[PDB]
């Protein structure tokens, strides 16, 4: 019911595409930026992480990480039903170019598609671990 | 026969007295067990009925001022009539100088004991309808409200004003007719407003309330593309539904615009009030809407204040003169236990269904605009009931859709029953089915006059007079002659309202029983300390059986229902005529089989015949049953066969025998079709049968003969 | 050139006929060839005092005038993965670094020697370019690049309709809809307000845009979570439809009141989770709600200089707006006093910009209609940056102590500019905190961190290098008279809000007096050096501008807007407004900027701003920067009137002659060419009037002749003597 999606390059950690909206995002988008740096070629291809009131949810495919952060509660097996539709469109439209670019947020225009898919998921109509462990 | 006497007087005067011979003495007055009352139906239909297009005559005594009636004495010679209430002698008016013996005024003929005057004077005011729409529902259940709301306007008269309010988290007062912009004012679904406020915050036709004939094309398209509350609904949570404000804004909207004329506030909720004042339950599904159990065990803190807010919307809307109807259709409980002071105090309706997409609900809605034979609505607005009495009779109270006008007079009783302390009330909306119960007190013949002045759905101001006369009780033969006029049926539905009013406004059954016994001891026959002898007369006989059913009814035995269900059921009871009331307290059972045709049977498990096909008519549901062996040869696919064609009429006689009232009764009742083991036959054995009837009668008899 | 002295009394023709040029700092050739565009960064003193002392006795003021977002021809933009800067001071690698090891570089601001990371290193671009733009990495942003959000807020009150501006605004918005800067993320909104606040939804789901009023002026909110700020791309036809609609919605409103405060507090909430650019359009004193602004009364010519805001509200709101990367632009179109003193404070503290169209009316005043029209085309197609921030670094020993422009100074003197205007100016006063003994060279550099319409973080860094001098006379030799007058104006405007208009007008004389009294005591009549041979003239022009003049019928909103433009317009345009360039355009000859293949374009001598230089038998043109004007001679030649005016005698000219017809005479193409060259030396399209006749009610042309006397002010010769007598006390 409340979000924070991020797509980044698993190598350097360069973020590629995000979606945020407010009406806090400061501390919480940090760890995601520090998680992104940690993730390497041993990191779990799918993994769920846990944090007090919130929760992280990311896959990794073609060498790109599709993280989303949500205030605990929110359906676990449904979160990955978003990022599967995300990774669909990313690898579809932009998959080819992801290791060629280098300006941060080079795929920002992908914000426009996160939102219409983000919401078509809020109104009703794997590995477990703790965040402070990996970081 | 005093039987015909009951039914001729209801037919004509729309009245049903508990006793039609009243106590001639402060001796038997005070010892009147079941009190002196009538169920007064102020707009009962009349076939050969001519409205009286002239002002009604009145008495030239400043305090009296009752209407010329077939009781008052005349003097066709000396142009003079003597009022029967105060014995004044009155000059005849101008129109009444040409009177004759042969050709006497309509008002005085014993046919027009009830009569209807058309006081055509002021220029008629247009009717008003305020749609108050909830957008917090599913697409299937909301789409079928737009359709079914849109139907209503093909039925509404040219000159009537319409207004729309959608609400959810906010409330949107729509300003209508505007082109290429379609605007709406918007308000926090969490701050109540004064009528002044909402006048100032906004500013015969309004921007908001407009003649249908000149916006019926732009209001339909609004409903046409009305869409769901835009705010999203988070997992585990109910929507945010601001019904408390959205009602009091509809209330306050009409308050500052058209105070004191017929207007209908029509609110449709698809779920409870989850925000604002007059809240009903929180936004989390984990905790669920309060039950009666919760309410008795003090686990529902949202109803004590919720009840308050709506109750004050009722008084503020019933004082203004507007009617608040509520059409709740949702699977979960919808908050009708706090909100019921609105349709109840004003004359407004209450309608309950699973989802608005039921054919049940959508028809139950076009029935709100069923016209008479003239193409004019049956509903009326702004009635003012005034009751006048002989110098002996005082008025304890009224139980029913009405509010006090707190007017005083030597005819008001120091005993207040419910809405007591007035001889004037204001029914804020009414139909020819509305029935109050007026309760009187004693302090040659007796006369009561009923004066209702209401707004007709043709905008005409009309006044209805019903003047009645019932004889006092010769003291030589007092108590013997009273037991004759007893109306066992009327008296039970009259006592039944006394009961509900104490329950809804808190034992009860203790008082109900003490009057059953007290009654048995005063009017049936027996020998003390001997139960065997006790027989009642033909006149009373039914009274205990009805009491047996009233005390086990849904209306007193609140549990096994929801608080909404109980408030709903009680609602219709306090407004229905005798006839329909009895159907409520004791369902009416019929019979169908190979042996014997349609014939009513005793509600008892001695009647649950496998052999037979029934038909139980609760006022609120229409059941049809198939026994062991009647369910079996239907699962047999044998119905199909054309040798046994008797099978068919058997399993489509009650169908027709039901569709006939399935399209008459106002809130169209649930239709059922079940058999032994069916999931809903559980109602058949929960109304079929202290304990059961037989045993119940004896505990009564054994106490009927013991200590006074 | 010339070290020479100047006697301002005898010459009196001191001003060049050619446009003045910036002064070239006395700096080694190979260094000066890299110094940045003077129209992008320029000190008041090319030659930098060594001691706070020495500065203190030139009585000239040390400061900088920058114009950082100027639309450039050639802008090198380096995408260096890693960015090399000072490992202390955090300065960016200026070309004025002293390399020493080919492995180490000498920081020219805080004197620390750094290693150049493994990335002919002297001729790398970061060092061959003083005006460079960097591609900031991920560490240089708090959030993903915001999309462009342009919300527009209209006043629709009774007065508002009578003016009729909503018709022009909406046709401008339509004609520049695809030209609005952004990519597929560009968001857009709309709000109107009279006594109530009106939002507009936009879904392709119903036919019509929806109008959602808020009526709780004492407690405002948003009525819909989506479709109030819509994606322009997909929702374009729904936005277009509304713009053909809105001008026709109110044509009969009887609302006299305007709840600006509430409107705006809502307008801020609407966009607050993104920030953007709130375009606000206003027509009268706001009289309803918070932001209530009591009416005031205009001072006539008979008043003594006796400025400030009326309430903190308009400022405190602008701080909030800043904190959320919201910028407010005030389009005032009023015809009566609106307390712009209070209203402007909305664009001042939020990186805004104000636009004033006194007595706007789509009939009664077609001048502003054509001004507002053009200015909007600029405000709408001009490049834009978002959620920008700026820091100005100067070499050790100098200290910046004061800031001028549209922005919010946050801790560590961070110019928080919620938006970066490409035609906005900024200025700064420095002082010598630590004496410049060990140094022969100081450098300044400012960095602009912003977000582009295309959603990419960029940093614009300009760097400037200047010498250090140690004598009074070498301080004067590279004084910058324009830059000094500009700094003095921004300086004086605060002075008039801090104290009094007389106290403002005072330091402005004492800036000349105290300065030349100190140079005369550093060596018969009024001696100045060449570089200051125009300081008394321009400062006169200062005192005579609408911002500072006294004995005039000036109204409050005009003079306030006059100051608002001081603090926010760059240098070149403040100069042009102050001392307009006047041209003899009756007889255009040919010693002119021809070359440009097939054109003409003479450069007739820039004429001094006096009547005696006029001549009633000709026709003269006056460049005010933001507008052009043409005086026409009563007794003029008809040849002119009949071949470029196309009118038989000066008596038959239409009074509001909006612009010359494009006739068919070498004499027409001429004054068309010379006007057009004047138009393309600016992106602001300036309007041109022939209206000046001899009594066509427009004799303001006469208030710019700032050398002549009045019933109200001195003459330039008169001003010269007040100086001398006070130089020689
Ligand atoms: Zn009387
Ligand atoms: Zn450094």
């Amino acid at each position: 019911m409340v979000l924070l999606t991020m797509i980044a390059r698993v190598a350097d950690g360069l973020p590629l595409a995000a979606s945020m909206q407010e009406d806090d995002l400061q501390q919480y988008q940090s760890q995601a930026k520090q998680l992104f740096r940690k993730l390497n070629e041993q990191s779990p291809t799918r993994c769920t992480l846990e944090a007090g009131a919130m929760t992280f949810h990311y896959i990794i495919e073609q060498g790109v990480c599709y993280l989303v952060l949500c205030e605990a509660a929110f359906p676990k097996k449904l979160a990955f039903a978003y990022l599967e539709d995300l990774h669909s469109e990313f690898d579809e439209q932009h998959g080819k170019k992801v290791p060629t670019v280098s300006r941060p947020y080079s795929f920002i225009e992908f914000d426009t598609f996160i939102q219409k898919t983000k919401k078509l998921y809020i109104d009703s109509r794997i590995m477990v671990a703790n965040i402070e462990e990996v970081l | 026969t005093y039987l015909e006497f009951i039914q001729q007087n209801e037919e004509r005067d729309g009245v049903r007295f508990s006793w039609n011979v009243w106590p001639s003495s402060r001796l038997e007055a005070t010892r009147m067990v079941v009190p002196v009352a009538a169920l007064f139906t102020p707009l009962k239909e009349r076939p050969d009925l001519p409205p009286i297009q002239y002002e009604p005559v009145l008495c030239s005594r400043t305090t009296c001022r009752a209407v010329l009636n077939p009781l008052c004495q005349v003097d066709y010679r000396a142009k003079l009539w003597a009022c029967n209430f105060c014995y004044q002698r009155n000059q005849f008016p101008p129109s009444y100088a040409g009177i004759s013996e042969l050709n006497q005024p309509a008002e005085l003929l014993p046919q027009f004991s009830s009569i209807e005057y058309v006081v055509l004077r002021g220029p008629q005011m247009p009717l008003i309808f305020l749609y108050v729409v909830d957008t917090c529902m599913e697409d299937e259940d909301l789409q079928a409200l737009k359709e079914s709301m849109q139907m209503s306007l093909s039925l509404l008269p040219p000159t009537a004003l319409v207004g729309l309010i959608t609400f959810g988290r906010m409330v949107q007062v729509h300003e209508l007719g505007c082109e290429g912009i379609s605007k709406s004012y918007v308000f926090r679904g969490t701050k109540d407003l004064s009528a002044k406020q909402l006048q100032e915050m906004l500013g015969p036709s309004n921007r908001f309330l407009q003649p249908v004939q000149k916006i019926d094309m732009n209001l339909t398209d609004l409903l046409g593309e009305l869409q769901r509350d835009p705010w999203p609904v988070p997992q585990g949570k109910r929507p945010l539904r601001s019904s408390g404000v959205a009602l009091s804004i509809a209330v306050g909207l009409l308050e500052c615009t058209f105070p004191n004329t017929g207007a209908r506030i029509m609110m449709f909720i698809g779920g409870p009030a989850t925000q604002g004042p007059g809240m009903v339950v929180g936004d989390e599904l984990k905790t669920p809407i309060r039950s009666w159990h919760d309410i008795d065990k003090d686990n529902a803190k949202y109803v004590k204040k919720g009840t308050k807010h709506f109750e004050a919307l009722a008084n503020r809307a019933a004082t203004t003169g507007h009617v608040i109807d509520i059409y709740a259709c949702a699977l979960d409980q919808t908050g009708l236990l706090e909100m019921k002071c609105c349709p109840n105090l004003t004359g407004g309706y209450m309608v309950m269904g699973d989802s608005f997409n039921t054919s049940l609900f959508k028809q139950t809605f076009q029935r709100v605009f069923t016209k008479d034979m003239h193409g004019q609505f049956k509903m009326g607005f702004g009635g003012t009931l005034e009751i006048k009495t002989s110098r002996e009779i005082k008025i304890s109270g009224a139980i029913g859709p009405c509010v006090s006008l707190n007017s005083k007079g030597p005819c008001v009783s120091e005993n207040e029953i419910g809405t007591g302390g007035t001889c004037q009330w204001k029914i804020c909306g009414l139909s020819p089915t509305t029935t109050l119960a007026i309760y009187f007190e004693v302090v040659g013949r007796g006369a009561i006059q009923f004066v209702t002045q209401y707004q007709h759905s043709s905008g005409q101001r009309r006044i209805r007079v019903t003047t009645i006369a019932r004889n006092w009780a010769d003291a030589q033969t007092q108590i013997q002659n009273i037991a004759a006029s007893f109306d066992q049926e009327a008296a039970a539905i009259l006592m039944a309202r006394l009961a509900i009013y104490r329950a809804e406004t808190e034992d009860v059954l203790r008082w109900l029983d003490r009057q059953l016994i007290r009654l048995c001891q005063k009017f049936g026959e027996y020998h003390k300390d001997d139960p065997s002898s006790f027989r009642f007369s033909e006149t009373f006989s039914l009274y205990p059986q009805f009491m047996f059913h009233l005390r086990r009814s849904s209306f007193l035995q609140v549990f096994n229902n929801s608080p909404d269900e109980s408030s709903y059921y009680r609602h219709h009871f306090m407004r229905q005529d005798l006839t329909q009331s009895l159907i409520m307290i004791q369902p009416i059972l019929y019979a169908y089989s190979f042996s014997g045709p349609p014939e009513p049977v005793l509600l008892d498990s001695s009647s649950i015949l496998a052999d037979r096909i029934l038909l139980m008519d609760t006022f609120f549901q229409i059941l049809i049953y198939h026994g062991e062996t009647i369910a079996q040869w239907r699962k047999s696919g044998y119905q199909d066969m054309p040798e046994y064609e008797n099978f068919r009429h058997l399993l489509q006689a009650p169908v027709d025998d039901a569709q006939e009232i399935l399209h008459s009764r106002f809130p169209m009742p649930r239709y059922i079709d079940t058999e032994h083991g069916g999931s809903q036959a559980r109602f058949l054995l929960s109304k079929v049968n202290d304990v059961s009837l037989q045993v119940f009668m004896d505990h009564l008899k054994k106490l009927a003969v013991s200590s006074a | 050139e010339g070290l020479r002295v100047v006697n301002l009394l005898q010459e009196r023709n001191m001003l060049p006929s050619t446009p003045l040029k910036p002064p070239v700092p006395n700096l080694h050739e190979d260094i000066q060839k890299l110094n940045c565009n003077p129209e992008l960064f320029r000190c008041t003193l090319t030659s930098i005092p060594q001691t706070q002392a020495l500065l203190n006795k030139a009585k000239l003021p040390l400061g900088l005038l920058l114009h950082p977002f100027k639309d450039l021809v050639q802008l090198p933009v380096v995408t260096s993965s890693t960015i090399v800067r000072c490992r202390s001071c955090r300065t960016y690698i200026n070309p004025f670094v002293s390399f020493l090891d080919q492995r180490r570089w000498k920081c020219n601001l805080c004197y620390r020697v750094n290693d150049v990371p493994e990335e002919e290193p002297h001729r790398r671009p970061e060092v061959q370019n003083a005006t460079i733009e960097f591609m900031a990495p991920s560490e240089y942003m708090l959030r993903p690049p915001q999309p462009p959000v342009y919300l527009f807020v209209f006043d629709v009150s009774h007065n508002a309709v009578e003016t009729g501006y909503l018709n022009s605004v909406c046709q401008s918005l339509l004609d520049n809809l695809d030209l609005l800067p952004g990519n597929t993320r560009t968001k857009i909104g709309f709000i109107t307000f009279d006594s109530t606040i009106h939002f507009y939804g936009l879904q392709e789901s119903l036919s019509q845009p929806q109008m959602l009023i808020v009526s709780d002026i004492e407690d405002v909110f948003i009525p819909m979570p989506e479709n109030l700020l819509v994606n322009l791309n997909e929702s374009k036809e729904l936005v277009q439809d509304l713009l053909k609609t809105l001008p026709q919605m109110f044509t009969k409103t009887l609302e006299t009141q305007s709840a600006l405060g509430p409107a705006l507090q809502a307008a801020f909430k609407l966009m607050s989770p993104t920030g953007g650019r709130m375009s606000v359009f206003q027509t009268q004193l706001p009289t309803l709600g918070v932001g209530a602004l009591k009416p005031r009364e205009e001072p006539n010519h008979r008043s003594s200089a006796k400025m400030t805001p009326s309430t903190d509200f308009y400022k405190k709101l602008a701080l909030d707006c800043s904190g959320q990367q919201v910028a407010v632009d005030l389009f005032l179109l009023s015809g009566q006093y609106s307390d712009l003193a209070s209203l402007g404070c909305i664009s001042r503290y939020s990186a805004g910009s104000v636009y004033y169209y006194p007595s706007y009316h789509h009939q009664h005043n077609p001048v502003q209609v054509q001004k507002l029209q053009k200015e909007l085309q600029r405000y709408l197609t001009r490049k834009i940056g978002f959620e920008a921030v700026m820091r100005i670094r100067c070499t050790k020993g100098l200290s910046i102590h004061t800031f001028h422009g549209n922005f919010f100074v946050r801790s560590t003197d961070l110019l928080s500019l919620p938006n970066v205007n490409p035609d906005a100016g900024y200025a700064v006063q420095m002082s010598v905190e630590e004496s410049l003994t060990d140094t022969q060279l100081v450098s300044f550099q400012s960095a602009l961190l912003y977000t582009s319409s295309k959603g990419e973080r960029r940093i614009r860094v300009h760097t400037l290098c200047l010498p250090v001098v140690s004598t009074l006379n070498d301080v004067f030799l590279g004084a910058d008279v324009q830059a000094i007058s500009g700094l003095l104006a921004n300086m004086a405007v605060d002075r008039s809000m801090t104290a009094s208009l007389s106290d403002a007008r005072d330091a402005l004389v004492n800036a000349v007096i105290d300065s030349l009294s100190a140079y005369r005591s550093s060596v018969p009549g009024l001696m100045v050096p060449f570089s200051l041979r125009l300081f008394p003239l321009f400062v006169l022009a200062l005192l005579k501008q609408k911002s500072f003049q006294t004995g005039t019928n000036a109204r409050l909103d005009e003079r306030i807007f006059a100051m608002c433009q001081v603090k926010n317009q760059p240098l070149v345009y403040l100069m042009l407004t102050t001392h307009p360039s006047l041209y003899r355009v009756d007889n255009l000859s040919d010693e002119g900027a021809l070359n440009i293949s097939d054109r003409t374009i003479p450069q007739p001598p820039i004429l001094q701003l006096s009547v005696e230089k006029l001549s009633r038998d000709g026709a003269f043109l006056m460049d005010a920067g933001s507008v052009l004007m043409l005086w026409v001679g009563k007794n003029c030649t008809q040849n002119f009137l009949s071949q470029v005016l196309g009118v038989q005698n000066y008596a038959s000219i239409p009074q509001p002659m909006t612009d010359l017809p494009e006739l068919d005479t070498p004499e027409s193409a001429r004054i068309i060419a010379f006007i057009s060259w004047l138009r393309e030396q600016r992106p602001f399209f300036p309007i041109l009037y022939v209206i000046r006749d001899e009594s066509p009610m427009k004799a303001n042309f006469l208030q710019n002749m700032i050398e002549d006397r009045t019933e109200s002010a001195l003459s330039y010769y008169e001003f010269l003597l007040h100086i001398q007598q006070q130089v020689n006390k």
